[PDB]
């Protein structure tokens, strides 16, 4: 006889980090969009983390990022197409240079999303991390409109929140779009406004930065004839509501007392 | 259906090829399954003219003198042969294409047969054997090589789905060609008609199984083989020739979907009279088959008197009786439609399926019989020399087809293109569509031979195919979907995440038919199936099953038969039936367990299994303990219900140690469950910052008292602070009481504000030793360190 | 489709017996009617609507039965995946550019799709098709296909 | 503005694109499915951990560091799950530990590793003294992992 209440042999048993948990929601719901997930570097090039992307030096627009810039030689960084890319190293301040990797890399039309850790050298609290994660969202192709960019988010606001949710978009200003905006998901739950991230329409000069850098390498160009809408979002800030994480911080604290709490999760 | 090439190629002249005709016809929504070259002939075989047949005095077989250019002599067996006829000779030395033994000049019963005379199945033209091919005696200049006037043919096996049965005639489907564009050449039935009365009366008693019905009346006939074209077209389309009348008829309903029957004036009596049979009411068929009717079998009768008799299953199969033989000299021709269903009940009934009883169920034109009476007559003229009545017996009056609405825009909306208008409608007309009105909804009346045409949808497919689906161009939709369709997918993407959670675990998946064997409801002591099938595809699958594990059980001894698995880890999700459908999951372990290969121990059975169940509803996030009950199929000993969340979802344990002996297994452990599984919400806890109380303590307890309840009795008094409780060792024996064990317990306290008072601590610690020997316990350690 | 009819003699099915037997409609009603193994996955094409409002798009894969021969290439109990996409505007370009997709997704940019006519009592237009298979250099035969026929939206909503 | 969803079929190139992306992710999954313990800790690295823990100085450092302690791009994967084994240990007793992480490393080239830990009893009977551990414990998981995954795996001295 047996006491079958007994414990059983203790196997091990996994789990996800929140974020992946949350990345993975998020491609879910892009994935029935028809976009598709690719992932940059996280070592960067000033060139396609700034230049390429409309933010020159010594302007304003560079001074609202918070860089961390590396040094060192031996180090290679390939270029989209495994070329040797030049320029000053640095960490990515967020996902965008991958928009301009991407495109110089590939023909329109198409819907891309890329999930990614990015750093700034910043003050982390309660809601600032200085390693963190964001998804970026391309889609480019004859006859895209700010109405498809405002679709887009309308549809991740309806799956990640249901039928009552909503969005909103007010203007803000980027470097790389015109026009440019903000937005925010209505969260029904907790009956407040969530600013998610950045977006609007891919700039002339970022889709200019992009053959000129094809004619570089050979290749004819692509975007002359097209416009698009790419947009960035904060994982951790949308982890943070969607599982009720407190404290941003905790994400890389490496304590499986929180990593654990979310072996259910999916 | 087979489609002979030149035989279509009559109605479709201009026909580039059969593999054209075959893509042709793909395109027109006509699969072909294959294409065959049908007559090879060898230059050998030449007519020859059967000048007399002499009997072999003593024997059944008969020298005949055959006229084949020269004078030759031949010897048969075949009861056919005799003078006056036309055969196909095999002259010494010819290669027949099925018997490999070089037909030579050989002696047979005292007489030199040069060559042989042949049977369908001897030249390779049909399987019939019994017989010798019967040609006209004039067919051709004897001795002229058969080649010459018998080519070889393609034969097309072409599927003609349940909504065309217009194409189960040759003229069907050159329309459809004609449509595409081909030009269409329709056979003209020149008829040179007297007027005078015809000999015999129709009398349609059962309209409903007969709602139109025709008889034609040609005398005078002069019955004899058919032409070689005909021959020739009848073989290649898989029927047998007869003569003259018998071929007319099976010629024609090939050609126009029409079944029709010859009966020799002979037998029909005063007249024709269609109706029910009468219970036990005989008829012998043309297959020689003595039959019994049933009342609801409608009948072509004949009646004289105030006798009335059967001459065949109306729209099934003729007479035998009436049979077109030689000395037919006036028939009666049925032409008719019959009641789908009727023939349909009757066929089925008689276990028969013939050329007209398909055709008949799947549908008939309801007003091609008088022009199919003419186009039989016509030829029976032309054949058999006939002298035909000018009219006809005609009952019932089907009504035409009825006008259908048409847009051309809504064709074009429908299917995504952009047709202008004018080809829409020069295309329904090419398919005999009448098209009346000026736009932009038109008036479009079918023709009574397309039964499938009574929707506007109907008549765009018409556009579409006639047009090439490869011309509808390729799109993407766009659009926000209903609220109500959001989440809906919820339910399969848990399923999913549980099997790849198990095949992650290490559970390999299985899938098992869902058939139960109903012999096995008692092997393996279960409740017998509430579901049995009507028609089952053996006994040993006559039921639905209503567990997973007896047929994970059945695949572990099969796998053992086949190779010899030292172990399996196995799992199965599927639907069981009982009372409701509903979703199981169902897994197995067996074999030696887990452990260094090369060692010796091993963790394995029962605690072996619980140890990846727990494992899984942890990585499930779920609350999991398993109870001790009873389980038919399972050990007394090993056997407990699973409760997931605290409630009852199905059970585990080790099988029943008899049924692993009725079936030769060694043991094995297994669990069952119902899905989908319950569902706890994410509630983040956010843990504690300061350092945790640790305390150890063990419980003395009766040997029978389950782990289980000892362990909720320490939590419960435990107190609100009780982060963990873990067991980390059972003994029983010396210094414990008989029949007594005890239960190492690892504590652990935490308060989220701040560190823990060692008043707090050992107040709950307390707090459990009461509630604990208050129960009953002993608390052999205490404040353990 | 209809009893006694060429369309279902198309079809082996597989009736069953028993009472006590519970069969829950698309909103938890008792359904009746007479039991069966379902011969297709086209049954929850009506199962969906009438528990649904358009426009959406659902796939639905499952497990089929059917009473006949087994070979190499045949099973008396299959699998099938249904597709079905209803709401204004939907035309058949749309059900070719899906299986356009499908073969694209499956044998990358150098395979095609071919649609040909074909019988199906539940579309008009009705059609069957093929994918071209470029590493293996073949068509195969995947499934069947059409516009939804007028009388399955009116038994939806009738029912 | 009013809200809109393009449709178009995407160009050529753009097929299987993501096929890179969705084999990391099914990686991930197996490993927390197998029973591992996903973390994330921070790409930076101790310069002095180069030597704590005898790896090559790193190849990347930072003109504008956090702090000291992070002044470099790290080399590896394990120094960083042990360091956090060592935490965990500080703040709660963790028996035992599985853990994995799959990250950007950087050395002459930015590439991608999975690291994992085992530490503890091991496993067995709670109840019972029996257990299987430590090295074998860890290429059990790992063989069962390749396993899972269809590829031939094997350690050499
Ligand atoms: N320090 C930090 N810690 C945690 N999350 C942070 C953070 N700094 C920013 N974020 C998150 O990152 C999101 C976007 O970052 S941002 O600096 O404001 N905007 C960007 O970086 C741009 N690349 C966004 C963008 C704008 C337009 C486009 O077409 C594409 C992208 C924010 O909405 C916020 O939720
Ligand atoms: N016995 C069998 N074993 C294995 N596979 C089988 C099978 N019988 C059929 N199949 C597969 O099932 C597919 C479709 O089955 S079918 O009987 O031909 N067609 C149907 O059942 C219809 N429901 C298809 C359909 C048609 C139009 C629609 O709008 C929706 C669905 C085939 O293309 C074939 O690949
Ligand atoms: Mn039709």
């Amino acid at each position: 006889r047996v006491d079958v209440s007994l414990p059983g042999a203790s196997l091990f048993s996994g789990g996800l980090h929140p974020i992946t948990l949350m990345e993975r929601e998020l491609v879910e719901i892009f994935r029935a969009l028809g976009y598709q997930a690719v992932e940059g570097p996280e070592v960067e090039s000033e060139f396609f983390n700034f230049d390429a992307l409309n933010i020159p030096e010594h302007h304003p627009a560079r001074d609202m990022w918070d860089t961390f810039w590396l040094t060192g030689e031996g180090f290679r960084l390939e270029g989209p197409l495994g070329e040797e890319v030049e320029g000053r190293l640095l960490l990515r301040t967020h996902t965008s240079p991958m928009q301009v990797r991407y495109m110089v890399a590939h023909t329109p039309p198409f819907r891309i999303v890329v999930p990614g850790r990015v750093f700034r050298f910043e003050q982390t609290d309660a809601t600032h991390e200085a390693v963190f994660h964001q998804l970026e969202g391309l889609v480019v192709g004859e006859g895209i409109a700010m109405a498809h960019l405002k679709g887009a988010i309308y549809e991740l606001a309806q799956a990640l929140f249901g039928p009552d949710s909503k969005v909103r978009f007010q203007p803000v200003y980027f470097p790389f779009v015109e026009p440019g905006a903000q937005f925010a998901v209505w969260w029904p739950e907790g009956g407040k406004w969530l600013e998610l991230g950045g977006a609007g329409m891919v700039h002339p000069k970022v889709f200019q930065a992009v053959d000129a850098y094809r004619e570089r390498l050979g290749l004819p160009p692509a975007y002359r004839g097209v416009t698009g809408f790419a947009f960035g979002l904060g994982v951790e800030r949308l982890a943070m509501l969607r599982y009720g994480i407190p404290d941003i911080r905790y994400f890389f604290g490496g304590r499986l007392k929180f990593l654990e709490q979310f072996k259910g999760v999916l | 259906m087979r489609v002979p090439f030149s035989w279509l190629k009559a109605y479709v002249p201009e026909l580039e090829s059969p593999e054209v005709l075959e893509e042709r016809l793909a395109g027109l929504g006509f699969e072909t399954d294959r294409i065959e070259r049908v007559f090879p002939i060898p230059r050998g075989v030449v007519f020859a003219r059967v000048l007399e047949a002499h009997p072999i005095p003593g024997t059944r077989l008969k020298r005949l003198v055959l006229d084949a250019g020269r004078t030759v002599e031949v010897v048969s067996g075949a009861e056919n042969a005799r003078k006056g006829i036309g055969v196909a000779l095999a002259l010494p030395g010819t290669e027949l294409p099925g018997l490999g033994q070089k037909v030579g000049e050989r002696v047979i019963q005292g007489v030199r047969s040069f060559g042989m005379a042949l049977s369908p199945r001897e030249l390779g033209v049909g399987e019939y054997g019994g017989g010798l091919l019967e040609f006209p005696e004039d067919a051709l200049p004897p001795g002229t090589p058969l080649s010459e006037a018998w080519p070889e043919e393609v034969v097309l096996d072409l599927e003609v789905t349940p909504n065309r049965p217009d194409a189960l005639g040759l003229l069907g489907l050159a329309r459809d060609l004609h449509a595409l564009g081909y030009a269409l050449v329709e056979p003209e039935a020149a008829l040179k008609a007297e007027a005078l009365p015809l000999p015999f009366a129709l009398k349609v008693e059962d309209p409903e199984g007969a709602p139109h019905f025709t008889l034609g009346y040609a005398f005078g006939l002069r019955v004899a083989p058919s032409p070689l074209w005909m021959q020739r077209a009848l073989f290649a389309a898989g029927m047998r020739p007869i003569n003259n009348v018998v071929d007319v008829t099976n010629y024609v309903m090939l050609e126009r979907a029409q079944p029709m029957h010859a009966f020799d004036l002979r037998f029909v009596g005063e007249g024709i009279a269609v109706r029910r049979a009468r219970e036990g009411e005989r008829l012998k068929t043309l297959d020689g088959v003595e039959r019994t009717l049933h009342p609801e079998d409608l009948v072509i009768a004949g009646w004289r008197g105030e006798e009335s008799f059967p001459l065949g299953l109306a729209g099934v199969m003729g007479g035998a009786e009436s049979e077109v033989r030689e000395d037919t000299e006036a028939i009666a021709l049925e032409v008719a439609c019959f009641d789908p269903v009727s023939i349909r009940k009757t066929a089925r009934r008689h276990g028969l399926r013939t050329e007209a009883s398909h055709r008949f169920e799947r549908g008939v034109d309801p007003l091609g019989q008088v022009p199919a009476q003419r186009r039989a007559l016509s030829l029976l003229q032309a054949l058999a020399g006939a002298r035909v009545a000018e009219a006809l017996l005609e009952a019932g009056s089907p009504k035409p087809p009825e006008a259908i609405p048409f847009r051309p825009e809504y064709a074009n909306r429908l299917l995504g293109t952009s047709y202008p208008e004018a080809e829409q409608i020069a295309i329904l007309k090419r398919l005999g569509c009448r098209v009346e009105g000026e736009g932009p909804t038109y008036r479009v009346t079918p023709p009574s031979h397309r039964l499938d045409l009574r929707l506007e949808e109907d008549l765009v497919e018409e556009v579409a195919r006639i047009q090439g689906y490869e011309t509808i161009p390729l799109a993407l939709p766009a659009f926000f979907p209903a609220p109500d369709n959001r989440g809906v997918e919820a339910p399969y993407r848990k399923e999913q995440r549980l099997r790849e959670v198990l095949s992650g675990l290490g559970f390999q998946e299985v899938y098992t038919y869902s058939f139960m064997d109903p012999e096995d409801a008692r092997r393996f002591r279960l409740d017998p199936p509430r579901l049995l099938l009507l028609n089952p595809l053996a006994p040993e699958k006559a039921a639905l099953r209503t567990h997973l594990f007896p047929g994970l059980v059945r695949v572990l001894k099969e796998n053992l038969d086949l190779d010899r698995p030292e172990r399996a880890l196995l799992f199965e999700v599927g639907r069981v039936f009982r009372e409701r459908e509903e979703t199981h999951l169902a897994g197995l372990l067996f074999g030696e367990g887990v452990g260094l290969p090369w060692a010796k121990e091993r963790l394995s059975g029962y605690f072996l299994l619980k140890g990846y169940l727990e494992a899984l509803f942890a990585r499930l996030g779920l609350a999991f303990r398993v109870e001790a009950q009873a389980f038919p199929f399972l050990h007394p000993g090993v056997s407990g219900r699973v409760l997931v969340e605290g409630e009852e979802v199905g059970f585990l344990g080790a099988l029943h140690p008899e049924i692993a002996q009725e079936l030769e297994l060694p043991p094995v452990h297994l669990f069952e469950l119902r899905l989908p599984l319950p569902d706890k919400p994410l509630a983040f806890q956010d843990p504690s910052r300061h350092p945790a109380a640790f305390r150890d303590l063990a419980v003395v307890v009766p040997a029978p008292t389950p782990y289980g309840e000892v362990e909720a009795l320490v939590r419960e008094a435990a107190g609100p602070y009780l982060e963990s409780l873990a067991l980390f060792d059972l003994y029983q024996g010396p210094p414990l009481p008989e029949g007594h064990k005890s239960l190492a317990f690892h504590l652990r306290f935490r308060h989220p504000k701040r560190t823990l008072r060692d008043e707090e601590v050992e107040e709950a610690v307390s707090r459990v030793a009461e509630a604990l020997r208050a129960r009953g316990f002993g608390l052999r350690g205490l404040d353990t360190p």
